[PDB]
């Protein structure tokens, strides 16, 4: 299958393949989304949730959330993907993660990405200053954290001030992977990935994963689907059998636009490649990625 | 500003 990488490589048709695959996308309405109560709660004009895998929230006065249930029936796994939340949907955040019972949180952007911000503060940076949301009545605890070169991994706790029940919520971010662009390598990129499954934030045992960016398409799309084409090859009896294409236009079937860039959907090859390795056997000594990938 | 892709 590696070959079959190049083949398409050679002729650097990219361009041609993810252009057939935007053509090919679904298209369903979004009439929800552009609800003029809703303007506000959208980052861009362009980017909203289908209204059938669009998750809501429980809260009555408004259900509107700018993220979709991405449900993958063939691999047994779901993901939520959502922008990264405002400063007025923070509390819809957290109330969405609290509902679904999510137990982690992955964010593939930063705060601030050339000069600008493309995301809210909506975790607390430090263990004194707990955070706390008026509105969906949560309060919001930094507990501790792991930093890494490229990747942190916070530990929070999330806590309902009407149950008076709380949670601990993981919190993986990227903190190198760049608007539009890929991560420094595979090897960087799986590193991260595997960290996110030995949690067990992606085990069925919980709600589904929180995965967002700025927009939350491009770079989480890549996320996902390297994780669920991953799933498939462990399980359809000729790992072979993936099409890394199909699974792309079955994901563009619960949220739009995943995958940003025809580099994107490269890398994301690469990463399943490289990554096939691993679920294929990884020579007699694995464990190689937690060496190649420099974490500190 | 108010788009994801330009």
């Amino acid at each position: 299958m590696e070959k079959e990488f190049e083949q398409i490589d050679k002729s650097g048709s990219w361009a041609a393949i993810y252009q057939d695959i935007r053509h090919e996308a679904s298209d369903f309405p979004c009439r929800v989304a552009k609800l003029p109560k809703n303007k506000n709660r959208n980052r861009y004009r362009d980017v909203s949730p289908f209204d059938h895998s669009r998750i809501k929230l429980h809260q009555e006065d408004n259900d509107y959330i700018n993220a979709s249930l991405i449900k993958m029936e063939e691999a047994q796994r779901s993901y939520i993907l959502t922008q990264g939340p405002l400063p007025n949907t923070c509390g819809h955040f957290w109330e969405m993660v609290w509902e679904q019972k999510s137990r982690g949180v992955v964010m593939l952007n930063r705060v601030m990405e050339k000069g600008s911000l493309k995301c809210a503060q909506y975790w607390p940076q430090k263990e004194e200053k707990e955070m706390i949301f008026e509105d969906t009545n949560l309060k919001l605890t930094l507990i501790s954290e792991d930093i890494k070169s490229y990747y942190t991994v916070r530990q929070l706790e999330l806590e309902n001030l009407t149950t008076q029940e709380t949670r601990e919520i993981l919190h993986f971010h990227y903190t190198t992977w760049p608007a539009f662009g890929v991560p420094e390598s595979p090897a960087s990129f799986l590193n991260f990935l595997f960290k996110v499954r030995e949690s067990g934030s992606l085990s069925p045992e919980h709600g589904p994963v929180v995965v967002h960016a700025s927009a939350g398409i491009g770079r989480s799309g890549t996320f996902c689907l390297a994780d669920t084409c991953l799933l498939l090859m462990d399980k359809r009896k000729d790992p072979s059998s993936v099409d890394i294409k199909k699974v792309l236009l079955e994901m563009r079937k619960f949220r739009m636009g995943l995958i940003a860039t025809a580099d994107q959907l490269r890398f994301s090859y690469l990463a399943v490649i490289e990554g096939a390795k691993f679920i294929m056997g990884d020579s007699s000594v694995q464990d190689q990625w937690k060496e190649l990938s420099h974490e500190d | 500003k108010e788009y994801y892709k330009v």
